[PDB]
């Protein structure tokens, strides 16, 4: 559960990401891949070599996502509704793939947003993005 | 575990910046403040009731600069972290019963803590070579439950 | 005490100096000196038989020595036992071989709080002789111009840009440095590049002296210089933009060029009032249109 401490913090550290958010999605993912490369299976057709524009592609797609979380954080279980869908009902994705996914985004704005990664806003971001990842990993139709 | 020289040379040279009387205690400031009931752990500490409170503590610093000082230990013996930590997995296991999630998430921490400082030389690769190392310490430090 | 410092041998074939392009160095310095860019060759301390090759920046002195930068010649690093962050006003020079002694911001080891000493592409400080002359510095990697702030849209540097800074003066064998708390107490310069002038005040104190004001700065590319004050006196600024561009690991633009900043002030030959500063980029602003050099907040 998140405290209003928490969502102001998520607000105003996303809020920075601005339009670059694409370019730390596709980052994160990058990390992901390589630093656990079990969750590539879940991506059996995409070229994920360094370069990808499929990879760029997604990351902008989760970015987006996570922005559209971040302006719904009181009522994310509506908002992300087809997106619980297809993690949890169509795809079936382990829930241990999204501790890793939010590791690695936690490791992309620390990298990128010094200033603005303090320990208690490294605590909001690690709660939202558990939040999120709930909600994405429940059927609750 | 199993480095690259690639790896090797990239995880050692970023090692050698990192300030090792401060960077200890901010990864175990950072667990405590991130997963609170770690706090319960140290309870011995005093006040632990506020984000600069716990950042601010000297007895965390302190306790910090010791883990640190063990991984430090680790890079020199990738090849035998359950031989070196065996004393320190009886502790954590048998005599305080930490439960390992912990160890992985200390390990996280301190890659989140690494990143912080050292940003765009901190690339994917390099953290990917950082993980098999943090993971190698936390099953390491949990061999006795294993 | 504080031990002797020992001139760097550059002969070795570990050090080879860095003739590359983009590797350039370039100093402000008020008797000579000059930052030099090199690729060192050093063994690890936590593997054994290991050779990592790095790419660094010495120090020359003006008697031809180079030196390296560490614990001993570098700015007291502020206390950490609060969430708060003083700087010391006065700080120990390190005797060198020569005679001579010296005084540098920062070593490249990881640090907290006080973002404008955490320098990664520059430095500054001073040199001072066996004769008790001082030549005081702040040279690094100069901020490319075709990478500056506004130039991807308008082909042409745009905007503000507010840096946070440190001055350092010699008075009485040590190195004397302006107010700095976390900001809480901090000096603060700032860029027009729509007006190309720079304006802002070195904040002072019991130990630095008086403050040193910016009064008609110009900018051009990279390179500022014209006139400050302080105490009544009349001293010439030149300094530089510093850091190339960062970019994301995709190749694409994060931030602009000149994200640090230095340069020196000179009052006189061997005045002690003569200064080296040296800072971070705190924010900037491409498409803002002020004329004026009133600080981003
Ligand atoms: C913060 C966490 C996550 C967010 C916000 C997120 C968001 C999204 C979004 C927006 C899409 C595309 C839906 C559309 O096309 O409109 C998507 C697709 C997908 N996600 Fe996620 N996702 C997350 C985590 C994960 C993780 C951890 C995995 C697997 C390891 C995963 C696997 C996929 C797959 C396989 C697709 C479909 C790609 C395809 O077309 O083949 N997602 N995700
Ligand atoms: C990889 C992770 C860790 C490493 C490398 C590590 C290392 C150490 C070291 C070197 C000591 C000092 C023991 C001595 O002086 O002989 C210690 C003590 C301690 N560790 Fe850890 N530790 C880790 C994780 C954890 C975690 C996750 C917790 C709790 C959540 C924890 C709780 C403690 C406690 C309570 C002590 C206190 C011992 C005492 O006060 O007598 N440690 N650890």
């Amino acid at each position: 559960v998140l405290s209003p401490a928490d969502k102001t913090n998520v607000k105003a550290a996303w809020g920075k990401v601005g339009a670059h958010a694409g370019e730390y999605g596709a980052e994160a993912l990058e990390r992901m891949f390589l630093s656990f490369p079990t969750t590539k299976t879940y991506f059996p057709h995409f070229d994920l070599s360094h370069g990808s524009a499929q990879v760029k592609g997604h990351g902008k797609k989760v970015a987006d996502a996570l922005t559209n979380a971040v302006a719904h954080v009181d009522d994310m279980p509506n908002a992300l509704s087809a997106l619980s869908d297809l993690h949890a009902h169509k795809l079936r994705v382990d829930p241990v793939n999204f501790k890793l996914l939010s590791h690695c985004l936690l490791v992309t704005l620390a990298a990128h947003l010094p200033a603005e990664f303090t320990p208690a806003v490294h605590a909001s971001l690690d709660k939202f993005l558990a939040s999120v990842s709930t909600v994405l990993t429940s059927k609750y139709r | 575990v199993h480095l690259t020289p690639e790896e090797k040379s990239a995880v050692t040279a970023l090692w050698g910046k990192v300030n090792v009387d401060e960077v200890g205690g901010e990864a175990l400031g950072r667990l405590l403040v991130v997963y609170p009931w770690t706090q319960r752990f140290f309870e011995s500490f005093g006040d632990l009731s506020t984000p600069d409170a716990v950042m601010g503590n000297p007895k965390v610093k302190a306790h910090g600069k010791k883990v640190l000082g063990a991984f430090s230990d680790g890079l020199a013996h990738l090849d035998n972290l359950k031989g070196t930590f065996a004393t320190l997995s009886e502790l954590h296991c048998d005599k305080l019963h930490v439960d390992p999630e912990n160890f992985r998430l200390l390990g996280n921490v301190l890659v989140c803590v690494l990143a912080h400082h050292f940003g765009k030389e901190f690339t994917p690769p390099v953290q990917a070579a950082y993980q098999k190392v943090v993971a190698g310490v936390a099953n390491a430090l949990a061999h006795k439950y294993h | 005490p504080i031990p002797v410092l020992r001139a760097v041998d550059t002969t070795s074939p570990n050090i080879v100096a860095d003739t590359s392009t983009d590797r350039e160095q370039r100093t402000f310095a008020t008797q000579g000196g000059s930052v030099k860019p090199f690729t060192i060759t050093k063994p690890s301390p936590y593997i054994p038989g290991l050779m990592l090759t790095n790419q660094e920046i010495l120090y020359q002195a003006p008697d031809g020595k180079y030196y390296d930068f560490g614990t001993y010649n570098t700015l007291i690093m502020p206390s950490s036992s609060t969430s708060a962050r003083v700087l010391p006003n006065s700080h120990p020079m390190q005797p060198l071989d020569s005679g001579g002694k010296m005084i540098a911001c920062c070593t490249n080891q990881t640090s907290t709080g006080m973002n404008a000493l955490r320098l990664k592409s520059m430095q500054f400080g001073a040199w001072m002789s066996p004769s008790k002359t001082v030549s005081l510095f702040a040279g690094g990697t100069p901020a490319p111009t075709d990478t500056l702030q506004g130039v991807d849209t308008a082909g042409r540097p745009t905007g503000k840009a507010t840096y946070e800074v440190i001055g350092l003066r010699v008075k009485n064998d040590r190195a004397v440095t302006s107010s700095y708390e976390t900001v809480v107490t901090g000096s603060f310069l700032t860029v027009n590049f729509n007006t190309g002038k720079l304006g802002g005040t070195i904040v002072g104190n019991s130990e630095f002296g008086d403050s040193i004001e910016m009064r008609d700065v110009n900018v051009n590319g990279n390179q500022f210089s014209g006139t400050a004050s302080s105490g009544g006196h009349t001293g010439q600024v030149s300094g530089g933009l510093f850091a190339k561009e960062e970019r994301f690991y995709s190749g694409t633009l994060e931030h602009p060029s000149g994200g640090e900043i230095g340069g020196t002030v000179n009052f006189g030959s061997n005045s002690p009032l003569n200064a080296s500063f040296g800072g971070t980029r705190r924010e900037y602003n491409a498409a803002d249109t002020s004329t004026d050099t009133s600080h981003l907040v």
